């Protein structure tokens, strides 16, 4: 009856933007990423690779409600760079991570099965 | 004139003026304050007591019978 | 009590204290020593009616 | 009878020796075996009912073996995310859907038409828009020719399940619908002859609870603690090998409304499962003892106190506080939030 | 009732393992011996089998309509 | 400015598990990963269930529950299938689900029990795993059980029976150097198998600066997924869902411009 | 309706206003087999 | 409109403020809204969702005082509405809700599942929503949380999360700060710039103090000659808390300087800010805490309760030894030797020397316990925050439970001179008379079980009469000073208009804003 449906999690709601992009006056060069329908698995993907980035002066994710199924990403940087430049970026990277990551466990995946 | 009431508003006439006013401003009534696009009647009525312009008068009775007329820009709130 | 088969075991082997002058006079509520080894110390309903509701003991 | 499936009572508070007793009771499980045959206002009957690894001598006796009524969890207990207070508990989402504590309610409906009034009496019949008068909304198709509803039809909120009719003196509707919103399927139906010679029928509803949020959870000793949230199995906190935890209890609760037995039970039941072995229980056993059991699990490639070290689910660095985590057996109180709010 | 098709911890099948469970413990076989031939290294699955029940054998005596 | 280089390599292969170690990775990319596995990664589950005769003695609900946690050896046959919530359909099809059957009656004395292998399933490659064997329920003599069933692909978070992953032993620093976790007496301790260190020597010394690094991975499947394909599946998933939140975000630039 | 008499498990058709008992036995209480309209379950 | 009860669960993400309600709950109850001009749209979509969708309005209610049923929804002009009618709109987010005379008002928030949700900061409730709408200000006004006013699961790791030995990387200082409200934008130099970066827990928490307020507390592991010695100001173990500027510069904080008391970080705060700003340092410090709890985590465990051999060796001398001058005191009393003191009688003398001796045991072998815990032991962590616990329970728990006293004595001779049929006919021994000499971890001996189990029955009948009692009384005073109430004079009169005092409290001052003051010119 009140057990709200399994597949809302990540299902994405009709008639809802999944990216909205919020801008903060706090501090400038501050941008507000607040994904929809995403768990950790995907706020520590993006967290991790941006503090890898020299310029990247604050970034980091948290969750309003473990029910809202909703991330919030704020990230920070330079004058020169913007956050939304960040946030492009370093997906790029996690793609490429992963492509060889993929890449070199399908190389090797085959060597154990032959010995 | 002559009033010894402090002069102070105390929180209780202060959560019944904004109540009072805030139900009159649901019902179509004016605002002596600019609006700025607050459409919650609340914060109608928070902002008039901030400048000073609701019309509401605090009647406060005496225990003796006396009554006293002490109004809201009168009296001296906290924010 | 048909809930659990441990609560209808206990259910049967439950006992009453006194009511009226005999009880009222006494504490039923307060263990005695002489429930050693023939009513159970630990098992008594919580509430108001604590004490005066016990069970039999299993010898 | 409730105090002797207690370890280590003697480990244990007077108090929460007491307060279990109370709680045995209220947990659910099989009572009987002829269930099915029988007809109860009230009957929860678990879907896994599993005799503890950790058994006391007199449990044989009371034949709670046979019919237990709780199921085993490996409990880590730790402070996850804050969601569980001295009166809360983590449960395991993935868990529940593999039937961790899954059970199953009976609801028996009675009625019987009697002649009562010579002029007027009750029958049984679909009680239908034209020849009744006064009716209640409601959906009737669910009943049959004979006004009973068939065994194997799904009943949701405010459903008519047997029909009856006053002739007064043009009829009446004076059905039966059910008492609470829950979804429920009738199990049975059973037509029979009341001691008066009316005919007299009972129906015994079915419906099927998930644990969720508002269950009350009960160890073997100590109080309740509700499910303060479920948590998937990826977003629980694995170990080294693997296991993420069933249930999370907090910690604050084992100084004064909990005991040092559960944290034996714990340590035993390590062992027990660990060994293949069902420990015992008896509360004044000197063969048994913290010190000995803690060499016993040594010897399987654990620590002596049965604290593990475990991965956060959502960031995967290693906790700095080593979580203690073993296989204490764990009832389901009669208590569900299902029942408060459908009423 | 009967015995759960997989482990509620991790998700392991043991519902099959119970009919050889059995068999070994009639062939002589220690209870946790028994397990580690089944292969459930982890204590969670053990826990399914050294310490079940089926409740269904007594259900079964009573004849269905 | 940009990510590192996944090294991986594999210790053991076999069909229950497979062991592989990643080096030079990220701690978030290690650990999301391994949540993969279990959420992400979609196999082929019964989800739909009408029973058409039901004599046992268990219930209706509990007979047809019990089929769900069955899996079902979907190893490209999920690949290929799509979500009912896509697909163009009202009713299932077999292009976004699969029809099974089980169609058993109990007549002699001795107790009989259906097993997953009279569990029929019209496509032949998705099979129950067994298929010793899955007993779903026992039957007493006059006892039938007739039913029909579907199977659908679904993410794991949706459900635990569509968890391919009968669990996951993430690990990482065995030896401790990095002091992630203290322990008040590390000598009582056990020594790890992955931890390369003596007898005598409780943790590795601690390094001022160092970084979280050679992962080491135990996936053990239930049999629907093979745990060398569950790997491949994940990190092609997991990343799919990132490009897709790439789309995205790229539509909110274009909106804010 | 056709019911089943919880002695000899034997079809036994009643109809309405009529008394219920087995031919066979005279058993006086009766069963319903079960509805020919099926519902849906969900592995959940 | 009275709502069904329901259990309630916690949910630290929600603000204290905030209370959790379910769509199925909400959807019966409604609430009354007149229309307006700046909201006539607004009315306008929630009446067209209709009953079945959630958001809808179960009545509307024209000009006239007639209410039409939005289930059937006959006619479209029917439907649309005027300006000045009322709206029985179904319950959102942001309405304001009262439940428990005083009662505390809450913002309602919409969860999926059906169990409450409450930050607290079990039992069933049903929550009051208050239809008018000049009640429903007045509520918001001075019946909220925050005019009214830390878990135990909080301020253990409150206590760990201030020790200087906690040092926080770069990456974990950014999830906690995030989940700060009151930040400023801005991450604070590191306290350790090389050889890496390295916040500590203080500088994290000094952001979670608002304002600039100062305040000087202390540990309760505090030595007192700590204070007189020349490391006052540097305390080596850091059990003196100092703040200033809003800063942390020192100390590992408790409930003795976090928790509610007549000085505390709380109770500063909300004299030197108000209210509003101090519900938010108690959002901030649950939250920013309860991240930092999965990095470092609480937990329980055997080890815990096993001590070192020393001790145990040291308890069981001093039980021993306690069990040898019982025995002596017994002894000086049967051969007579013993001398009852004028104060009091032979037998009452005799009781009085015994328990001494086995309560000192007690005393003696708990406190070698508490000392016995290593700081690392998740039982001195919960005892020296004082969040939950107390050194007593540990002292059963690992040195002795203690003696089981019955109606404020012994256990009495239920049969003729014996408590047990097993002891000799007049014995007066520590075993004989309940004296528990293990330990819970240990384990009691049959004797000492049922011993236990007495003890144990007379508290439950204690607290059973003590909350029926208890009740009577409030129930009792209130009526009595109901209608006592501070008029327009400054003067206090009930309703009969009789004067009780010519100013409240005999300075007319509220006794929420006072603080505790010693004033140096008497002394
Ligand atoms: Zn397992
Ligand atoms: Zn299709
Ligand atoms: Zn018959």
């Amino acid at each position: 009856m009140n057990a709200p449906p399994a597949f809302e999690s990540f299902l994405l709601f009709e008639g809802e933007k999944k990216i909205t992009i919020n801008k903060d006056t706090k501090v400038p060069n501050a941008c507000l990423f607040t994904i929809n329908k995403e768990d950790h698995t995907l706020g520590n993907i993006i967290k991790s690779q941006l503090l890898k980035d020299p310029q990247v002066l604050f970034a980091g994710y948290k969750v309003p409600h473990p029910l809202e199924h909703k991330i919030i990403i704020r990230v920070q940087t330079t004058p020169d760079y913007s956050p939304q430049e960040a946030f492009t970026n370093a997906i790029t990277d996690l793609i490429s991570e992963l492509s060889l990551l993929e890449e070199r466990f399908r190389v090797a995946i085959k060597d154990k099965q032959e010995g | 004139q002559k009033r010894i009431t402090t002069p102070y508003m105390t929180k209780y006439e202060r959560a019944r003026v904004l109540g009072t006013r805030a139900l009159q401003i649901a019902m179509c009534a004016p605002v002596m304050v600019e609006l700025e696009g607050e459409t919650d009647p609340l914060l109608i009525a928070m902002k008039e007591l901030k400048a000073r312009k609701i019309p509401i008068i605090i009647r406060r009775y005496l225990p003796d019978g006396s009554y006293e007329d002490w109004g809201v820009d009168e009296l001296i709130i906290s924010d | 009590n048909r809930l659990t088969f441990a609560s209808t075991l206990s259910h049967l082997r439950r006992l009453n204290s006194p009511i009226g002058r005999d009880g009222k006079l006494a504490k039923p509520r307060q263990l005695h020593n002489t429930l050693w080894g023939m009513v159970c110390p630990a098992e008594t309903p919580e509430g108001h009616a604590v004490g005066l509701v016990k069970n039999l003991a299993l010898m | 009878v409730c105090a002797s499936i207690i370890p280590f009572p003697d480990h244990n508070q007077s108090p929460r020796n007491t307060y279990q007793s109370a709680m045995g009771k209220q947990a659910m499980g099989v009572y009987i075996t002829n269930f099915h045959v029988r007809m109860d206002t009230l009957a929860h009957v678990l879907y896994y009912p599993q005799k503890p690894l950790v058994t006391t001598r007199s449990m044989e006796y009371l034949r709670f073996r046979e019919l237990p009524a709780g199921i085993n969890s490996i409990v880590a207990i730790a402070s996850y995310t804050g969601y569980n207070q001295e009166d809360s508990v983590i449960m395991n989402r993935s868990a529940v859907d593999r039937g961790f504590f899954r059970s199953v309610f009976y609801r028996s409906y009675k009625e019987q038409e009697s002649k009562k009034g010579f002029d007027q009496e009750e029958v049984f019949e679909k009680p239908t828009r034209e020849t009744c008068q006064g009716m209640r909304h409601a959906i009737y198709d669910k009943l049959d020719d004979d006004g009973l509803i068939a065994p194997g039809v799904r009943v949701s909120g405010d459903d008519v399940i047997i029909g009856k009719t006053v002739t007064l003196p043009t009829k009446r509707d004076c059905s039966t619908f059910l008492r609470t919103s829950e979804t429920g399927i009738v199990d049975q139906v059973m037509v029979t002859l009341n001691q008066e010679g009316y005919k007299f029928c009972k129906i015994r509803v079915r419906s099927v609870r998930i644990p969720q949020i508002g269950d009350k959870f009960a160890s073997r000793h100590g109080q309740k603690g509700t499910c303060g949230i479920q948590y998937r199995q990826e977003d629980m906190p694995f170990t080294c090998e693997g296991i993420t935890p069933d249930i999370i209890i907090n910690p604050h609760a084992i100084p004064s409304r909990m005991t040092i037995g559960h944290l034996i039970e714990c340590l035993q039941g390590k062992v027990s499962a660990n060994k293949g072995e069902i420990g015992d229980a008896t509360p004044f056993n000197d063969a048994v003892n913290v010190q000995k059991i803690s060499n016993l699990l040594s010897d399987y490639g654990y620590h002596l106190r049965g604290n593990e070290v475990l991965y956060n689910g959502f960031t995967g660095r290693k906790i700095t506080s080593q979580i203690f985590i073993g296989p204490t057996y764990y009832q389901r109180l009669k208590h569900m939030v299902d029942d408060k709010i459908h009423s | 009732m009967i015995i759960p098709v997989r482990c509620f911890t991790c998700g392991k099948i043991v519902g099959n393992k119970w009919e050889a469970y059995l068999g070994l413990l009639q062939a002589e076989y220690t209870e946790g011996d028994a397990l580690d031939a089944l292969g459930l290294k982890r204590y969670c699955c053990r826990r399914m089998l050294l310490a079940h029940v089926d409740l269904i054998e007594k259900l079964l005596n009573y004849a269905p309509l | 400015p940009y990510a590192n280089q996944p090294t991986v390599r594999i210790t053991e292969l076999t069909d229950e598990n497979v062991k592989f170690i990643i080096e030079n990775t990220d701690l978030a990319v290690a650990n999301s990963i391994r949540r993969v596995f279990i959420a992400e990664v979609p196999i082929i589950a019964i989800d739909w269930v009408q029973i058409d005769a039901n004599s046992s003695v268990l219930h209706d609900e509990f007979i047809a529950h019990r089929l769900g946690l069955i899996p079902l050896t979907s190893d490209d046959i999920v690949d290929k299938l799509q979500y009912s919530r896509d697909c163009t359909c009202e009713e299932f099809c077999p292009e976004c689900s699969v029809e099974f059957t089980l169609d058993v009656r109990c007549n002699e004395d001795q107790t009989r029990h259906v097993t997953s292998r009279d569990l029929i399933s019209n496509s032949p490659r998705v099979i129950p795993v067994t298929s010793d064997d899955i007993l779903i329920v026992k039957l007493r003599k006059g006892q039938e059980l007739r039913l029909r069933a579907y199977a659908k692909k679904g993410f794991g978070k949706e459900h635990a029976k569509w968890n391919p992953t009968a669990g996951v032993a993430f690990e990482y620093d065995p030896d401790n150097a990095l002091r992630h976790t203290v322990y008040p007496k590390p000598e009582e301790w056990p020594k790890s198998e992955y931890s390369e260190l003596d007898e005598d020597e409780s943790q590795a010394p601690y390094d001022p600066n160092g970084k979280p690094e050679r992962f080491y991975y135990n996936v053990e499947s239930c049999g629907s997924l093979r745990p060398e394909t569950i790997v491949l599946s994940a990190l092609s998933g997991l990343k799919k869902k990132l490009s897709d939140l790439q789309t995205q975000l790229s539509h909110e630039i274009q909106s804010d411009v | 309706m056709i019911y089943i008499c919880g002695e000899c498990h034997t079809e036994n058709e009643i109809k309405s206003r009529d008394p219920i008992r087995c031919r066979e036995c005279g058993y006086r209480i009766m069963y319903k087999k079960r509805t020919k309209r099926l519902v849906v379950f969900d592995a959940r | 409109d009275f709502s069904a009860r329901t259990v309630i669960t916690p949910d630290p993400n929600l603000s204290i403020d905030q209370v959790g309600v379910p769509r199925s709950i909400a959807a019966n109850m409604t609430f009354a809204e007149i229309v307006t001009p700046f909201n006539i749209d607004r009315l306008q979509e929630l009446v067209r969702r209709g009953n079945s969708q959630y958001p809808g309005a179960k009545y509307i209610i024209r000009d006239n005082g007639d209410r039409i049923d939005l289930r059937f929804h006959p006619k479209p002009s029917d439907l649309h509405l005027q300006t000045g009618y009322k709206v029985e709109r179904h319950m959102c987010d942001g309405d304001i809700v009262i439940f428990n005379m005083s009662m505390m008002g809450h913002r309602v928030r919409i969860l999926p599942w059906s169990t409450f949700r409450l930050n607290l900061s079990g039992d069933e409730m049903n929550l009051h929503l208050p239809q008018s709408l000049e009640t429903r200000a007045e509520i918001q006004e001075l019946a909220m949380v925050p005019r009214m006013i830390i878990v135990q699961d909080t301020l253990t790791a409150v206590r760990k999360f201030t020790k200087r030995d906690v040092f926080l990387e770069r990456g974990e200082v950014m999830n906690l700060l995030m989940f700060l409200s009151t930040w400023d934008g801005k991450v604070p130099q590191p306290a350790i710039l090389k050889p890496r970066p390295l916040w500590t827990g203080k500088q994290i928490f000094s952001l979670i103090i608002p304002g600039h307020i100062n305040c000087i507390r202390t540990h309760s592991t505090h030595p007192d000659d700590e204070d007189s010695g020349p490391y006052k100001h540097i305390s080596p173990g850091d059990t003196k808390v100092v703040v200033e500027n809003g800063e942390l510069i020192m100390g590992i904080l408790c409930k003795k300087s976090l928790g509610t008391s007549a000085g505390s970080l709380v109770h500063i705060s909300y004299l030197e800010m108000g209210h509003d700003i101090t519900r938010l340092f108690y959002s901030n410090i649950q939250t920013v805490i309860n991240n930092w709890l999965l990095i470092e985590g609480h937990t329980i465990g055997i080890g815990d309760s096993i001590a070192d051999s020393k001790t145990y060796q040291d308890i069981q001398n001093t039980i021993k030894k306690a069990k040898q001058d019982v025995i002596e005191v017994i002894e000086k009393a049967h051969n007579n030797e013993l001398e009852p003191t004028p104060g009091n009688t032979l037998r009452q003398t005799f009781e009085n020397q015994v328990n001494r001796i086995l309560n000192d045991a007690r005393d003696k072998t708990g406190s070698s316990a508490q000392k016995s815990l290593s700081e690392y032991n998740n039982f001195k962590s919960m005892v020296v925050s004082g969040a939950k616990g107390s050194k007593i329970n540990i002292s059963q728990v690992i040195a002795v439970v203690g003696q089981q006293n019955v109606e404020g004595k012994r256990i009495p001779f239920g049969f003729k001179h014996r408590t047990l049929p097993h002891f000799i006919k007049d014995d007066y021994g520590p075993e004989s008379r309940g004296f528990v000499e293990n330990s819970y971890l240990a384990g009691l001996t049959p004797t000492e079980f049922f011993f236990h189990a007495m003890g144990g029955r007379e508290g439950l009948i204690d607290t059973a009469v003590k909350t029926a009692e208890t009740g009577y009384i409030q129930r009792r005073l209130i009526k009595s000073m109901e209608s006592v109430m501070v008029k327009y004079d400054a003067t206090v009169r009930n309703s009969i208009n009789q004067v009780v005092q010519l100013r409240y409290g005999e300075d007319g001052l509220a006794g929420e804003s006072v603080e505790f003051q010693n004033l140096a010119t008497l002394k």
